[PDB]
């Protein structure tokens, strides 16, 4: 008959774990808090068999914008998600805007995930807003010169 | 809000409600409840069918000096106003309305589309507003106005209104209200639920 | 560059989803799009349905510590209440077995 | 399928004829990644060039094939009615190139639901295609309705 | 359960150690500040297993230039690093310009 | 960048920011300690059944 | 919570540094004074973060 | 590695990280004692038959 | 190494089973492959089902 009490204890433990995780990630740029959603599990009888966690819902409200200053740092306002790719080509999304250039001069975050975007091609290069998104690179190669054709 | 754009609870059951039908969409309460959905479907444009311009006029204005009318010359008219209307494709037509005082309490209003570069400048009165003993508009408050044809879009014809316009000892001629029922295409920006249960997409 | 001329190397793309709550977090402050969240709609900042980008700044978490502490207190009390229920059932079963 | 929105106020490009290298020669460029019989990715570039109000010539090119012929003939013609709704020319059969001997794919590209009105600028509403590349089993699940799905 | 709170305490302690290192190094020619960057540890379940320290990022902002009157003292404005060699031939890089 | 002779580049540590961050960090640490205390009470309650 | 006061303190410190720099250049030929410009940081909520 | 004169290498024991582990291990020990008590009651109810 | 060059010595292999539950536990936090679990599939980390 512990059908209800055990489920209630498990739900309370899940909620407490969610609260503790929210407390722990308090200083994680790009973190969104979570809240457990509970539902009852009446089954045929009217005795109220127990409770269950229907899921965990994020809170996608914009956090405070703090001017750390480092140029690469980019904060995102309102809706939107930064798009990254791992070494195996999978696509991921993140609100954390702490970026750095790696040794191959590829814009990566702290975990090494390559930031993606519309690349530029041509001479002079133009933003290929149509071109499928590609990892952004910042080459240090010397820039060639254009012969004067219009003045 | 799920992937199919329906309002569902945590367990996935779809919220139901009275749907909106017609243009402009309004809640038809005679129908059975249906699941509420929020599509991104771009909103199409509405060419204008009714426009309104409420203006107050000055009694002491002298008649224009430089006859005849020219849309180029400022001294050729008493007042000039601009109303933005929209055609079948949502292109902006800037109707300039020109006020020239003809006699006492009598004001000829001209209409010219400035968005169409090939449109000829009006030379004949579009309408003659008549104001009674004290501002009270007397006649001529409504006129049919036809747009120009721009970039292949259907020209939008509409009824332009001067109702409740007044002409008294006001300091100068300034526009009080301009309204029109047309709009340009727009994409979904936000959605909200009002306290009366209506789901409204902005 | 040093020749009094600049080049454009790329434009950061932004993603918007029909269902924000459907994104499954993979850790390392990173989300992955799944069936419930739908396909990602791509665009640029400041155009369409995307907010602009603030330079030289970072977005902090939206976790308020006061609310978290109060919710922790309430959840602890609920957990202890459920434990009391468990103890009640334990005493009932003990009473029946001792018969 | 490629649903796009076009602006009615765009001037006709000056640089006739259309050139892929010349950015001034076309109004809008988009990309769709299709897959051939073997699984190679073909980045088909679709170019929209306005000719006369309510008329748009559409050109196609293969950006993954180094031996693809330069497009000299308009692939199709989109004609929008006076209300901005597409009337004719929304479907065209297009064949890609051959990469490393792989058989070229012939597919129907459809511009259905594309509309030309007074938007902000040329924006691609949606792009989709029914081809894919080889895939390895990653996970399996049993859904709510009992269907077993492998991701 | 315990793991989430333990990880949170460890991350807070790491942040406080970074702050202590920065504050103890407030008077150090050529020193750059540090900042701890944290990341969560979701794995399969939606419960949010916890947080981890992704790394410590230096802040390479050009500091204030202070004169001293010594001829062997030189500071690097903008970007650039002094290249140094130890006894074993290993190379090193430093922004501090105190030489003797 | 250019080199300036007769001077040194001082540290970029601003003390006020460090103090405020220290205050925030300590409070976070206390919140996590409270979380541990709560879970400890939970385990005590379950054990003492 | 803390972020609002942190932003306020940082703005005040920036203003103080600007004033101190201007005073330090009281005798500096061709120098033009500087002044910090402040703006609120409303984001979604009506609280007006910082 | 290098040798530094006039300096000593202190211990690497962090007190905070230890106290927390002490709490966790206390809870594990109490849980095991609870299991022992449960088996004791099992043997009791079997014996008293 | 000390010559400012790194050298690889090997790569850790990962094994996945068709039936994880069928593995026979041998103790010492160690599992052994059996007929119920099936033949182990070998591979590298971060690829395929690893």
């Amino acid at each position: 008959s512990f059908s209800q009490a055990v489920s209630g204890l498990n739900a309370a433990a899940t909620n407490l774990d969610v609260i503790g995780n929210n407390i722990a990630n308090s200083a994680t740029y790009g973190f969104k808090s979570g809240t457990a959603s509970f539902a009852d599990m009446f089954a045929g009888s009217k005795v109220g068999l127990g409770v269950k966690v229907a899921g965990i819902t994020q809170d996608f409200t914009d956090g405070t914008t703090t001017n750390t200053g480092r140029g690469l740092d980019v904060a995102i306002s309102q809706n939107g998600f930064f798009r990254l790719v791992d070494s195996n080509g999978s696509v991921f999304y993140s609100r954390n805007g702490q970026f750095k250039l790696d040794e191959n001069r590829n814009l990566v975050n702290m975990q090494g995930m390559q930031l993606t975007g519309y690349p530029a091609t041509g001479t002079p290069p133009t933003i290929q807003q149509g071109a499928n998104p590609a990892p952004i690179t910042i080459p240090n190669t010397l820039m060639a010169a254009k012969s004067t054709t219009t003045a | 809000l799920d992937e199919n754009r329906n309002l569902v609870n945590m367990q996935g059951m779809q919220l139901t409600g009275y749907p909106a039908t017609g243009t402009p969409p309004t809640i038809q309460q005679g129908a059975n409840p249906a699941p509420i959905t929020i599509p991104n479907t771009l909103m199409a444009a509405k060419s204008t069918t009714t426009a309104s311009m409420q203006i107050n006029l000055n009694s002491t204005d002298p008649v224009p000096s430089k006859t005849p009318f020219s849309v180029s010359d400022a001294d050729s008219y008493n007042k000039k106003g601009t109303v933005t209307v929209y055609d079948s494709q949502g292109n902006a037509h800037d109707m300039n309305v020109y006020f020239v005082k003809t006699k006492d309490n009598e004001w000829a209003v001209y209409t010219h589309d400035s968005s169409d570069p090939a449109a000829t400048a009006p030379t004949t009165a579009s309408t003659t507003l008549k104001f009674n003993e004290n501002g009270i508009l007397e006649s001529g408050g409504t006129v049919n106005i036809t747009t120009g044809t721009i970039n292949g879009a259907t020209a939008a014809t509409f009824s332009l209104s001067f109702l409740n316009s007044m002409q008294q000892n006001t300091g100068a001629n300034n526009i009080v209200a301009t309204n029109q029922n047309g709009y340009k295409p727009g994409d979904l920006v936000s959605y909200q639920i009002n306290n009366d249960g209506t789901v409204v997409g902005n | 560059y040093s020749n009094e001329q600049e080049q454009v190397l790329g434009q950061i793309v932004l993603a918007n989803f029909a269902n924000n709550e459907g994104l499954a977090s993979q850790g390392d402050n990173v989300w992955a799009a799944t069936q419930a969240s739908g396909v990602a709609l791509l665009g640029t900042a400041g155009s369409g349905n995307f907010g602009k980008l603030t330079n030289g700044a970072l977005e902090a978490s939206n976790v308020d510590l006061s609310k978290e502490l109060v919710n922790m207190i309430v959840a602890q009390r609920n957990y202890q209440s459920n434990a009391q229920t468990i103890k009640t059932q334990d005493q009932i079963l003990n009473t029946l077995v001792n018969l």
